[PDB]
């Protein structure tokens, strides 16, 4: 589809859990608290596209999207870095490796923009 | 279109309601059965524990302790801190912990190194110190019994002699629920398996019972639109399927094969020799109500389309059929339900003619629907006829007193002959039955579960001077109904296991031994595969890793050599020194499976001679990693829920704090946010990810105050989400 599945099972265990109720329909109180720990703090996401007044994963799995295709994802890798980089200017000379090795994911990162 | 539940889980105050009476009648005289509290005898422990080590710091003999039993009394005093709300009775246990302190790092500094890198790691950075073998090292009760020189009260003892096995059980709720689920991450060597003066203890089922008192009882509260509260219109049985003799295909049991142009099959459901009309109306309405929310729940399987339920003369059934073929009712009148399936629906789950493909992918079908549905309130209690009432218990030793081992399964394969798994998925729907029969004192659970209900009796709980039986097991009667749910779970996982082995066991004979044990190891895959499927329905973990939770206390290898030994009867031709040294490949650490029964050539362990047993005549189960899987299973399940459960209490303190609605400092704010992290699922990033943003909101709040202690711990959190936030985005 157009969402992977990396984070659609992040975005299905966020919804089970927050759905207290197990009623599989998750309240707008809750789905605030479910987009901040998402990565999300939104202004007001009372506008949105339900049946009537709450929402499914169906509903959430498609809300989702629509909030993260408009993501300044540029914005955000850079932030990243920022993490790492000690001084400035200068993101990491091994840690790059490293610090991907065990996060979520590792298998032979194309080692290019290198010390040319 | 929607996808929901009719049914919102909840809790209430107490599950004995409408129970027999906490009564065992013993030779005219008559027993009472009283409740030993949990929650009240575990502090009193904790007191004595505290008390006592008063004591051996008065005794200065802490020289007389290995360093990593002093390591283990510090980090918990400092967890138990940290847990405490109130800064006067926090600071007391503090006062007891600084000498251990002040030893550690004078004598031991070594020690007193490795453990500090755990402070720092933790709120509770005893969960952590034991996720290995310190673990079943009970240093809590070795100072009571050492410097607690006082007899303990009958309630203490009782409590001692069933937690023996591990400080863990005498932990506050927090910290036992965290570091249960825990002990299943990637750097714990936890198995619940110690080994004694050459005996070897499991206590797997015992970690369960101790998560199970210290929940709360829970409630499910069926919607209005439920299969079993809205009122159902008459079964419209306006159309009668015309019985043709040459269109009979074949005769399962009591139900006629129709063939049909359409290439499906029309299947008619005879009354049989005792069943009432109800009990056919049941099917009919079931399978309607699943046809019309299959959308709505995502069931995979291939449903039946119900098609009439009317009665019929027995002369025409009779008559009807003169092929192979008794089981049907009497003379007069046969009630009757017809229904249209496809020819999956009648090759049974465990058909030798199905391929690893098909086989994998039929089980999946059925594991979803059977976990999904019980989400919905629905239950099937007679997938398979198991028996050691007579019934199996799957959980056997949380549902009855002495209960030391699993069961002997008797046929399990004549008990899964005709089982309700089929290539197409469920069948007979029937069957069913509301999951608030589970909680509640029905003619089922009375009947089956009566000990459950009633409370356990035994003379070591007798009391000769108040003549009352006493005992934990009696306090379950508030909480009974979680202990019936989570046997269900396992229930119908047993279900999948007996499928699968009968499936092996009839396409590895007359077969290739290399070849042979290949189907094994994938039928014990498909096994660890369907257990965590069922995590990810209840819990929302994601598969993958409810499969590697569960890989830390389930041995796959084990599970896929006991069941290619004990679902054969290749064994029943080795001789008895010959045999011996064979369950050595089986087992390899575990005591060999002790039997003393005469082996039945041909066969194998069996009582009746002909089928197969699965153990000896009084004896447990050969399938011991099965009961670990089981219990592994169900303990994710229930562990995770009182985890989150944990978790969101915390969450609303921390909100307090932020917001306002609670005036309390700087580092008694951090320390609410802090521990929350210790309350986050094992491997879940965006718990970890919002108490996070949680801590960046305080430095707000507290600008002025240092973090020194919460510094590295939220920054691992950051760099861990700085790092996914460049692997997620390498698209
Ligand atoms: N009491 C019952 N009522 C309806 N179906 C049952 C019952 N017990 C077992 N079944 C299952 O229903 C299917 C059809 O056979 P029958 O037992 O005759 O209904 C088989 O899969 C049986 O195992
Ligand atoms: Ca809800
Ligand atoms: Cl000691
Ligand atoms: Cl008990």
């Amino acid at each position: 589809d157009q969402l992977t599945e990396e984070q659609i099972a992040e975005f299905k265990e966020a919804f089970s859990l927050f759905d207290k109720d197990g009623d599989g329909t998750i309240t707008t109180k809750e789905l605030g608290t479910v987009m901040r720990s998402l990565g999300q703090n939104p202004t007001e996401a009372e506008l949105q596209d339900m049946i009537n007044e709450v929402d499914a994963d169906g509903n959430g799995t498609i809300d989702f999207p629509e909030f993260l295709t408009m993501m300044a994802r540029k914005m955000k890798d850079t932030d990243s870095e920022e993490e790492i980089r000690e001084a400035f200017r200068v993101f990491d000379k091994d840690g790059n490796g490293y610090i991907s090795a065990a996060e979520l994911r590792h298998v032979m990162t194309n080692l290019g923009e290198k010390l040319t | 279109v929607k996808q929901y539940y009719f049914a919102r889980r909840g809790e209430t105050s107490t599950h004995d309601t409408s129970l027999p009476p906490p009564v065992k009648v013993l030779s005219g005289r008559s027993i009472p059965l009283k409740e030993i509290p949990f929650e009240a005898t575990r502090n009193e422990l904790v007191q004595i524990y505290l008390t006592s080590i008063d004591k051996l710091i008065k005794s200065n003999k802490l020289n007389s302790i290995p360093s990593q039993q002093i390591a283990s009394h510090y980090l918990f005093l400092r967890s138990l801190a940290n847990s405490e709300t109130d800064g006067i009775k926090k600071n007391q246990i503090l006062s007891l912990a600084k000498p251990l302190g002040t030893y550690l790092a004078s004598k031991e500094p070594h020690v007193w190194k490795m453990i500090n890198e755990l402070i720092e790691k933790s709120e509770y950075p005893i969960i952590h110190y034991l996720k290995n073998n310190r673990a079943h090292s009970n240093f809590m009760l070795a100072l009571i019994h050492e410097y607690h020189k006082e007899p303990l009260t009958k309630n203490q003892s009782a409590f001692v002699q069933k937690f023996r096995d591990s400080s863990v059980f005498l932990f506050p709720n927090p910290i036992y629920t965290a570091w249960l689920a825990h002990s299943y991450d990637e750097d714990s060597s936890f198995n619940p398996m110690f080994r004694e003066r050459l005996s070897t203890n499991f206590y797997h089922s015992t970690l369960t019972d101790n998560l199970l008192l210290r929940t709360e009882p829970k409630e499910v509260t069926l919607s209005s639109e439920h299969h079993y509260k809205k009122e159902k219109g008459p079964i419209d049985s306006s159309f009668r399927y015309q019985m043709s003799s040459d269109r009979l295909l074949r005769i399962q049991g009591r139900t006629l094969l129709f063939s049909t142009p359409q290439n499906d099959v029309v299947a008619v459901k005879v009354q049989k020799k005792g069943e009432p009309k109800s009990t056919l109306e049941e099917e009919f309405e079931m399978a309607d109500y699943l046809l019309k929310h299959q959308r709505r729940l995502d069931v995979h399987s291939k449903l039946p389309q119900p098609l009439g339920q009317y009665s019929v003369k027995k002369s025409e059934i009779l008559e009807i059929s003169r092929g192979s073929l008794t089981l049907i009712d009497d003379s007069k009148d046969l009630e009757v339900y017809v229904y249209k399936a496809p020819q999956s629906y009648f090759t049974y789950l465990h058909d030798k003619n199905q391929d690893l493909e098909d086989l994998t992918a039929s089980v999946k079908t059925n594991v979803h629907d059977l976990f999904v549905l019980l989400r919905e309130g629905i239950v099937f209690p007679q997938l398979a006829d198991i028996f050691h009432k007579g019934r199996y218990q799957a959980l056997v030793q949380l549902l009855n007193v002495l209960q030391f081992q699993l069961g002997r399964i008797d046929k399990w394969q004549k008990a899964v002959e005709y089982v309700n798994l089929r290539s197409s998925g469920l069948a007979d729907l029937g069957d069913s039955l509301p999951i608030t029969s589970l909680f509640t004192s029905s003619d089922f659970t009375k009947h089956y579960f009566s000990e459950l209900l009633t409370g356990g009796y035994h003379p070591t709980f007798f009391d000769k001077s108040s003549g009352t039986a006493n005992s934990l097991f009696t306090g379950k009667r508030r909480l009974f109904g979680n202990y019936l749910y989570l046997n269900t779970i396992a229930e119908y996982l047993l279900v999948i296991q007996l499928t699968l082995g009968s499936y092996g066991d009839k396409v590895t004979r007359d077969m290739d031994k290399p070849k042979k044990e290949a189907v094994w190891r994938e039928l014990a895959n498909v096994m660890f595969t369907s257990c965590a499927e069922a995590i990810h329905i209840m819990t929302g973990i994601p598969q993958s890793r409810a499969l590697t939770l569960l890989k830390q206390r389930a041995n796959i290898e084990k599970h896929f050599r006991q069941t290619q030994f004990w679902m054969t009867p290749d064994y029943s031709k080795l001789d008895e020194d010959t045999l011996q040294m064979e369950q050595y490949s089986i087992y390899s650490g575990e005591p060999e499976y002790e039997f003393t029964d005469k082996l039945v050539s041909g066969v194998g362990l069996s009582v009746d001679g002909v089928h197969q047993d699965l153990g000896g005549y009084n004896r447990e189960s050969p399938l011991r990693e099965l009961e670990k899987l089981l219990y592994a299973t169900v303990t994710l399940i229930e562990g995770t829920m009182q985890l989150d459960k944990e978790f969101f209490k915390q969450l609303e303190q921390v909100e307090k704090i932020l917001s306002g609605e609670i005036k309390t400092d700087a580092n008694s704010c951090f320390e609410a946010v802090a521990q929350l992290l210790d309350l986050a699922r094992p491997g879940c990033h965006f718990q970890k990810r919002l108490v996070l943003s949680y801590y960046e909101e305080a430095k707000l709040k507290y600008p002025s105050a240092p973090t020194d202690a919460y510094d590295s711990r939220f920054q691992v959190v950051a760099r861990t989400n700085a790092a996914i936030t460049i692997q997620r985005f390498w698209r």
